[PDB]
């Protein structure tokens, strides 16, 4: 429990770090792939202006 | 009897397996529930229930196939341009498949006829209908109705047999009865029935269409009443297959009807012969192979071999009218059956392994080391020989030494037995053509054909090595001496003995699926390039031939760079430049999606489940922080499931990539 | 005797079919047929229908019964049972009815090759025709590596002559200079190089593993193997030169 | 940004759970790189920090 | 022909509808505004607000159902009346969630959930 | 050879002993649990490393721990069959 | 329940019991099989017009319980959501209002 | 190899016993192949495209 070392303080809440990193990774992947897929689908359908 | 058919178990998921009775404590329970769904052997109750489940599930699947046939028939009767295709098949692409005008999906339907826009189907159902004398919409209506009735009948039979069969039921174990009645009544007495159908409905009809009367006086002549035409009206002597029908570019249907009659006679005579024939040698096989999994494996291997024979025989032994010119249809009919052959062969290997683990094996498993060792040596020999002739040609062509490569204009490896295999076909010294399109010309086999055939042999042998190694080393091995107790499918036996990952027969199938996929991707590419380069294509009135690939195969397929450039790059221009082009937009999109899925599989293929379990625990911390506790505890996929998901996504993505690549190009060129 | 096997009506099962069942079923299972065995159904019905019992059945019940009994053709006859009882006896006795793989299958050659070797638990002593037949044994024993009475240099010389004579061909033909006016001295040089490389490998093997099966008594360990390898190099040179001389002269 | 986030996620998770995670709460007793922890306890492929 | 006429009308309607939307001086493809403008054509503020509301609604309904069904049996065999009750009740999530945040009913102290793997002991 | 260690949390299941495929583990009397017995690993030189003992151990974290040592492998720890190292 | 009048008899009295029924159907032999899906197979002693329903036994309660299974619930909701998206796309295409 | 006529009388495998690569070694070798392929496939493309 001695929260003195920096690695100690990082390890105390390591689950929070990893969970938030997973959240931001999921957000970026979802919203980049989905917008790219929107553009791909709407430009395959002869609609460049629907991107 | 039927009072025990109760819905009380519908809500109780996982009832069939006693390992799932503890309840869904973790998410692994869901995947196990889905995994054991059709594993009737390990499910609860006696062996009679196993037989009832197997037979009724067979009937239910048969009803499903009948429903699929009925759907195809209704699409052909009410959602197709089959009328104008009947009137002019050489100018209309088959289409029984529309797309709704939503999200601009209207761009997928393309001009197939002046009154029809839709997706060009390549199933070949229109050629089948024409060969089945189906002309009016009413005929397709009644075909769909009969298929729906068959669906209902088979569904009701599957429902009934779960209670008609009992603990005393034994009709499935009577293999003499099954073989005799199947053989005679189906292969003999139904082949002659189809011969009757053809003689009485095709020859009265298909010659009428070929005689130029697409009118057929409507029903005055088409609706039978044509007993003044004779059965062998236009055989034109000759030999079956030597002379094709000049109008439809196929074998005369009278010859097909005679074939079916004679094959039915042959099957009936074989059923009569089986009363006294050669036996007492396959008798150990007879007694030791009376089990569900062994007969399933035997039937899967047989059906897959028949599928590959169908794939090779549907393309340059033209049976269907107006089908040889429909190049996308020919390509699809070959390649789909090729893939099914590969998949069902792999399934045969898997169920051979399952039979070895459940039943007791035979004598060949005792000298398994020489078998699976000479198989290893032959695989290494033909891999270090077939492929490397490509590597040698590639290296020496890059070095600028074309006279030292394996080509026709260089050191040439003549296909001696194939060049002396003029036995097949044995056609006259020219080609056949219907309408600006080549029907069939003999594939002149040279050096490139020799090398690619050896590549096929090598890939087949390696896939067989994986399958037979899984089968023979299922019970035990020098590595692990109690693999029998570990079951059929297991991730490993532990990191000990250096590491025991993927020793189970299930993992051997897991690798064999990859190797079969790699085996017949080369088969697909060989067919797709060879037909375009040397068979398919336009014509010139001066007897000169302009193929689609302009004869690239004999000059480029000798090197891997030739395959990369002239097949995967130049012939991918149609699919890659397919955006906003009406017919081929979905093919470009599906090409992209297949790439995505194939790359997505690698996440499951390369990673282990412990990392994902730890990540899931890290996320579950945040969930527990906000009082969001999933009591079905989140667990990462099991090792076997991770491998299965990876393999499925890998094969699906790659198959979709090839599928789009070949279909879009053949639709554009045609 | 057994109660339910007496006075069983022919309508339930015929006499010959019942005798065939009893023959096929092992004797110990007659009293209490197991389950899912035709004899189990015969017992479960003959104890319900018979002379002193229910003498009639509904048509559908009798129809289902007739499809649970054997149809007199799915049962092994006496000769087939003998075939199995003797084939299994052969297999368990360590003898294999010799068979040879064919076009997706194997032909039985009608021969009993004794399978287990002198050490029955040894995996590599299972005797086969291609390694333990008289011809195979005498051919392996008469090889230069094994021939009795040969000095190590003689074995080396013979093996080297074979290798050197053979190795010229793959280079002088289909080689980089296969079409040059010489086209064979290049092959000679390449074959001598291959012989030298494999001889160097053999020297590495003899200086690392040091086989002692060719050393005479009281000698430096591995000396026989080293002598064999050196004379293999000499014989490879000689065979390569002889093949080249034959090619040039003839 | 997605790629950087995920790379940092994997590396940071490996660093923080190199000394022990819920799945394997003794990981600092073993080497930095080791094969696995056996098929039991759910299966433990790719469990080391090196993995 | 009629379906293509309808498609042409849709295309012309799209042309006239995107006229007020901003597009680059070199591409011609209309742009989406992500500056929080709230008052331009194609702004991302309105879709962001709508999605955040409905996503919080979904998450709040799921969390409410999980809290009110503290059992694994209720997750495989959904209590449909309670499930739809929570689904309908989720509309007030932006207020109920904040009232739980400030009143100590959403979060849980770290000393009540499994922190993670041990990193030390000796 | 690997390193198989038994910790005090053992409750005398005997499941680890039964799961071992090379008779590495054994039951010894003790007084630290209601079963009056704990596991022992007197013959870890025969421990292949399959970790079946760890799979069979029901304590919260395994009372028996197998530490893999790959730079330590002997012929017994590798399960060599075709080749003898003695 | 469904065999309130069958004169059901045990194998031990196959040829002993003859009292037919409230109908004239002869007594039926009940065989206690060990299968849970077919716990008891009933055998007849002669011609009979026995009412043996081939229809299953379902009830509203357990059909609703099956529809309350998480798969059916989360498939109905997602199917309705996808259908609503498709209908919105049909009715308000090209998001002109944005 | 231990069954081939000449090999068995020279090499019994007791010295440098052939074994399959261990798990960590296998993962590392696959990683090396993947990294080499992915990295070294690019410079040819760069040179072909720019030059
Ligand atoms: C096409 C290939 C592909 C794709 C799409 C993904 C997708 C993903 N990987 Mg992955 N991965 C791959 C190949 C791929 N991987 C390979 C080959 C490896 C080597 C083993 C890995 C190793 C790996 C690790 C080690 C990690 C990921 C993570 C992730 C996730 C990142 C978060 C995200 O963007 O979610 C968005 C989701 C998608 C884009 C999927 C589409 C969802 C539908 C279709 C929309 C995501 C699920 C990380 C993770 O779990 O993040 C939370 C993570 O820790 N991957
Ligand atoms: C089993 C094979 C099979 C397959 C793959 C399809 C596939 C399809 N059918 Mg179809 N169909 C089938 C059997 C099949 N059908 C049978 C047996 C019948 C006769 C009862 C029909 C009668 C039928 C009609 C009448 C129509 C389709 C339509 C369609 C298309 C859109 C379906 C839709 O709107 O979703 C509906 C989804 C649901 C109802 C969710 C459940 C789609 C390609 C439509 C089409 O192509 O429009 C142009 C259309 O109008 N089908
Ligand atoms: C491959 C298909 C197949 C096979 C092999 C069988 C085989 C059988 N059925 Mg069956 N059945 C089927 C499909 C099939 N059925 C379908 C699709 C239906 C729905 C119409 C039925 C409806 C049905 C009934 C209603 C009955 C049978 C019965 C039987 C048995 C005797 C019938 C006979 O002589 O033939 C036999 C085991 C009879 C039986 O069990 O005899 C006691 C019986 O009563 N079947
Ligand atoms: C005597 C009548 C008769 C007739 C007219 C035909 C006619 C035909 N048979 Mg055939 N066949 C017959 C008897 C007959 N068969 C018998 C008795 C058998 C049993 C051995 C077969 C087994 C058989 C097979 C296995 C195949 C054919 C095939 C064919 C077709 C290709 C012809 C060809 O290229 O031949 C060249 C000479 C043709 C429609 C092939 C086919 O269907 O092509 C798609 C094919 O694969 N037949
Ligand atoms: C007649 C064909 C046939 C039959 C009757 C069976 C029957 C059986 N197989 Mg089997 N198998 C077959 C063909 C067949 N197989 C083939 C061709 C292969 C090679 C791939 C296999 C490989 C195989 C393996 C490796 C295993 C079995 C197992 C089993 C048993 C349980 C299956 C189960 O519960 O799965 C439940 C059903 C599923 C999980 C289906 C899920 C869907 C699949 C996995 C993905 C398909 C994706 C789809 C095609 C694409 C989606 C479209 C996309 C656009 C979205 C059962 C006896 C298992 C067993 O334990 O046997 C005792 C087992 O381990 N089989
Ligand atoms: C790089 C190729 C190569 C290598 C490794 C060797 C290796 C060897 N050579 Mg050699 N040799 C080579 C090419 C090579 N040779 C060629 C091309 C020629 C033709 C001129 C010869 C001619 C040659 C002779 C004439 C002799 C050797 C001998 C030897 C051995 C000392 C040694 C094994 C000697 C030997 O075998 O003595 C034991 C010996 O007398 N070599
Ligand atoms: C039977 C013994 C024999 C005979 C008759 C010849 C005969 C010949 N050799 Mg020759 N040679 C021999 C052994 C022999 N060689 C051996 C053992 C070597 C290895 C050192 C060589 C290496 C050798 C070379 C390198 C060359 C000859 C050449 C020649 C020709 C001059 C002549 C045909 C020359 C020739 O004509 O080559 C075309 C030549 O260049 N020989
Ligand atoms: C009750 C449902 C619920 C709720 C309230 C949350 C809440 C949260 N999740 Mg989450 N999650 C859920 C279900 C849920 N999850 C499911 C089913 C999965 C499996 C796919 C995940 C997988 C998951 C991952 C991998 C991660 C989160 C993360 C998070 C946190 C950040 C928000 C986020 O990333 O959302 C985005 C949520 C997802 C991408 C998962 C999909 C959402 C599912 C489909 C909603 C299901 C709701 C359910 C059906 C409601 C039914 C109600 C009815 C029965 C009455 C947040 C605490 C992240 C985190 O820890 O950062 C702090 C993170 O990295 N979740
Ligand atoms: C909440 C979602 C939702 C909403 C608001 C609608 C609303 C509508 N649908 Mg629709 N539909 C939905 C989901 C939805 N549907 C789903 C999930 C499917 C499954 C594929 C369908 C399949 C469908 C078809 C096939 C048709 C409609 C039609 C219609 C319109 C007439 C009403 C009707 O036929 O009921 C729709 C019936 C159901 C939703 C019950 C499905 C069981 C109406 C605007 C019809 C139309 O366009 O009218 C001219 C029409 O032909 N829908
Ligand atoms: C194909 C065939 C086969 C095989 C065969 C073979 C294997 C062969 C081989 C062969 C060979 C492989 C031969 C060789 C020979 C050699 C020789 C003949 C040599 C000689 C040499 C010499 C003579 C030398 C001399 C010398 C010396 C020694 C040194 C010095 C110098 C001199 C030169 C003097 C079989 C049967 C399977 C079957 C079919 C047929
Ligand atoms: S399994 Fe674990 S707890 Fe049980 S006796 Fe063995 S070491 Fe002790």
């Amino acid at each position: 429990q001695e929260s003195s070392s920096k690695q100690i303080r990082i390890h105390t809440h390591k689950a929070a770090i990893i969970s938030h990193l997973s959240w931001v990774s999921l957000w970026l992947g979802f919203h980049t792939l989905a917008v790219y897929s929107h553009n791909d689908t709407c430009i395959a359908f002869n609609s460049p202006s629907k991107q | 009897i039927f009072r025990y058919i109760n819905t009380t178990l519908w809500a109780k998921a996982g009832h069939f397996n006693k390992a799932l009775s503890k309840g869904a404590k973790t998410t692994t329970w869901i995947w196990n529930l889905h995994d054991y769904a059709h594993d009737f052997d390990i499910q609860q109750r006696s062996t009679g229930l196993i037989a009832r489940k197997v037979f009724s599930s067979n009937l239910a699947h048969l009803s499903l196939v009948f429903f699929w046939i009925s759907g195809m028939h209704l699409h052909g009767a009410y959602l197709s341009n089959y009328d104008i295709w009947l009137k002019d098949p050489k100018s209309i692409t088959p289409s029984s498949h529309l797309a709704y005008s939503l999200i601009g999906q209207d761009i997928l339907n393309s001009y197939t006829s002046e009154y029809f826009s839709g997706i060009t189907i390549t199933s070949g159902f229109f050629q089948l209908y024409r060969s089945e004398g189906i002309i009016t919409q009413s005929q397709l209506k009644y075909a769909c109705a009969t298929s729906l009735i068959a669906t209902l009948i088979c569904l009701s039979g599957s429902y009934l047999h779960m209670q008609l069969m009992s603990k005393f039921t034994s009709f499935y174990k009577k293999f003499q009865s099954l073989s005799q009645d199947h053989l005679i009544i189906i292969f003999g007495s139904r082949s002659t029935s189809l011969s009757a159908h053809q003689i009485h409905k095709m020859l009265p009809a298909n010659p009428l269409l070929d005689s130029g009367i697409s009118k057929p006086s409507i029903l005055q002549v088409i609706s039978n009443s044509l007993s003044y035409t004779l059965a062998l009206f236009s055989t034109n002597l000759s030999s079956t297959g030597k002379l094709l029908n000049p109008s439809t570019r196929s074998v005369f249907l009278s010859q097909v009807a005679a074939h079916h009659k004679t094959t039915g006679v042959v099957f009936i005579t074989l059923g009569l012969i089986r009363f006294l024939t050669m036996y007492k040698s396959q008798f150990s096989i007879l007694t030791s192979y009376i089990d569900y999994h062994i007969v399933l494996s035997i039937n899967l291997a047989l059906i897959a071999s028949l599928s590959i024979i169908v794939a090779d025989h549907l393309t340059r032994t033209p049976i269907y009218p107006h089908k040889s010119t429909s190049y996308p249809t020919i390509l699809c009919l070959s390649i789909h059956h090729a893939w099914l052959s590969g998949f069902l062969i792999i399934g045969s290997g898997a169920h051979a392994s399952i039979f070895n683990l459940l039943g007791s094996p035979t004598s060949e498993i005792r000298h398994r080391d020489p078998i699976y060792s000479h198989l290893i040596w032959v695989c290494i020999a033909i891999g270090l020989h077939s492929f490397s002739l490509y590597c040698h040609n590639d290296t020496l062509e890059a070095l600028g030494r074309p006279e030292d490569i394996f080509h026709d204009n260089s050191i040439q490896l003549k296909a001696i037995f194939a060049k002396q295999s003029f036995l097949r076909a044995e056609l006259q010294p020219d080609i056949e053509m219907l309408d600006k399109k080549i029907i069939r010309i003999t594939q002149e086999l040279g050096t490139a054909d020799f090398i690619v055939h050896h590549i096929h042999a090598f890939t087949i042998h390696v896939t067989l090595l994986i399958l037979s190694k899984g089968v023979l080393y299922a019970r035990n091995s020098r590595f692990v001496s109690d693999k029998l107790e570990l079951g059929f499918t297991y991730p490993c036996d532990g990191p000990g003995r250096g590491g025991t990952c993927q020793i189970s027969p299930w993992d051997h199938l897991f690798s064999a699926v990859f190797w079969m996929y790699n085996c017949l991707n080369v088969v697909t590419f060989h067919y797709f390039w060879k037909m375009q380069s040397d068979v398919w294509g336009f014509v010139s009135i001066q007897k000169h031939i302009s193929h689609y690939s302009q004869g690239d195969f004999s000059v480029n397929s000798i090197t891997i760079n030739g395959w990369l450039r002239n097949l995967l790059w130049s012939e991918a221009s149609q699919v890659i430049q397919s955006y906003a082009l009406s017919s081929i937009c979905p093919y470009g999109f599906i090409f992209l999606i297949g790439h995505f899925i194939w790359a997505f599989s690698l996440m499951f293929l390369f990673s282990g489940r412990a990392y994902w379990q730890e990540l899931i625990e890290s996320i579950l911390w945040s969930h527990h922080k906000l009082k969001i506790i999933p009591h079905i505890q989140p667990r990462a996929l099991s090792i076997s499931q991770g491998r299965a998901v990876g393999f499925i996504h890998y094969t699906l993505g790659g198959i979709g990539s090839t599928w789009a690549f070949i279909i879009s190009r053949l639709l554009v060129l045609t | 005797k057994i109660a339910y096997l007496q006075d069983i009506p022919r309508t339930i099962v015929e006499k010959d079919a019942l005798e065939l069942i009893l023959k096929n079923t092992p004797k110990e299972q007659w009293e209490n047929p197991p389950e899912d065995s035709y004899l189990y159904t015969v017992k479960a019905f003959a104890e319900m229908y018979g002379p002193g019992k229910a003498t009639k059945m509904g048509w559908w019940d009798y129809y289902r019964l007739k499809m649970d009994m054997p149809d007199t053709t799915r049962l092994s006859s006496e000769r087939e049972l003998q075939e199995i009882e003797e084939y299994e006896k052969l297999m368990m006795s360590g003898k294999v009815p010799f068979a040879v793989p064919g076009p997706s299958g194997y032909f039985f050659t009608g021969f009993v090759t004794q399978w287990k070797g002198k050490e029955p638990f040894a995996g590599d002593q299972v005797i086969t025709l291609t390694e333990n037949g008289l011809f195979a044994k005498q051919f392996l024993s008469a090889l230069a590596f094994y021939r009795e009475g040969l000095k190590p240099w003689q074995r080396g010389l013979e093996i080297g002559m074979a290798h050197g004579y053979f190795l010229i061909g793959p280079f002088t033909s289909l080689g980089p200079l296969r079409n040059t006016p010489e086209a064979a001295t290049v092959g000679l040089l390449c074959g001598c190089a291959i012989v030298g490389i494999v001889s160097i490998g053999g020297l590495i093997f003899g200086s690392t593993i040091k086989p002692t099966r060719f050393d005479k008594d009281g000698d430096k360990p591995g000396a026989g193997f080293i002598e064999m390898i050196n004379w293999h190099a000499v014989g490879g040179l000689g065979g390569a030169g002889f093949a080249h001389a034959l090619i040039t002269v003839f | 940004a997605l790629g950087l986030h995920i790379t940092v996620l994997i590396l940071l998770k490996g660093g923080l759970e190199a000394r022990g995670s819920k799945l394997m709460p003794d990981k600092m007793e073993h080497s930095f790189g080791f094969s696995c922890d056996g098929p039991g306890r759910g299966g433990t492929c790719d469990i080391s920090a090196w993995d | 022909y009629a379906r293509f006429n309808k498609k042409i009308k849709m295309i012309e309607l799209r042309e006239t509808a995107y006229g007020d939307r901003l597009c680059g001086k070199k591409d011609g493809l209309p742009r989406t505004i992500a500056t929080g403008e709230w008052n331009v054509r194609g702004s991302a503020m309105w879709p962001a607000a709508i999605f955040l509301y409905i996503a919080g609604w979904i998450g709040w309904a799921g969390r409410s159902y999980l809290i009110r069904t503290n059992d694994a049996a209720k997750e495989i065999n959904i209590d449909v009346p309670l499930a739809v009750t929570c689904m309908a009740s989720g509309f007030s999530w932006p207020v109920a969630a904040w009232q739980e945040i400030v009143n100590g009913e959403m979060a849980v102290p770290n000393d009540q959930i499994h922190n993670g793997g041990p990193w030390n002991q000796s | 050879s690997h390193a198989v260690k038994i910790y005090d949390t053992c409750i005398g299941c005997t499941l680890c002993v039964r799961a071992c495929p090379t008779d590495v583990l054994e039951m010894v009397p003790a007084s630290i649990n209601a079963a009056k017995q704990v596991a022992s690993s007197p013959r870890v030189e025969d421990c292949v490393g399959c970790k079946r003992c760890e799979t069979a151990c029901p304590t919260d974290f395994l009372s028996i721990r197998v530490y893999l040592q790959d730079n330590e492998e002997t012929q017994y720890s590798l399960g060599l069959d075709l080749v003898d190292w003695s | 329940a469904e065999t309130e009048e069958g004169l059901i008899i045990k194998p031990e009295e196959a040829g002993k019991i003859t009292s037919r029924d409230k109908n004239n159907n002869p007594p039926r032999i009940v065989v206690k099989t060990n299968d849970w899906d077919i716990p008891e197979y009933q055998l007849s002693t002669g011609a009979s017009n026995q009412v043996s329903y081939i229809t299953p036994v379902v009830e509203s309660e357990d059909i609703k319980a099956w529809l309350s299974l998480n798969v059916n619930f989360f498939s109905i909701i997602i199917l309705f959501t996808v259908g609503g998206l498709i209908e919105i796309q049909r009715f308000f295409p090209d998001t002109l209002y944005w | 190899h231990l069954k081939t006529p000449i090999l068995i009388n020279l090499w019994n495998g007791d010295i440098y016993t052939p074994l399959a690569l261990s798990i960590v070694q296998a993962r590392f070798i696959g990683l090396v192949h993947f990294s080499t392929g992915l990295i070294l496939t690019y410079p040819p493309f760069i040179i072909g495209a720019t030059s």
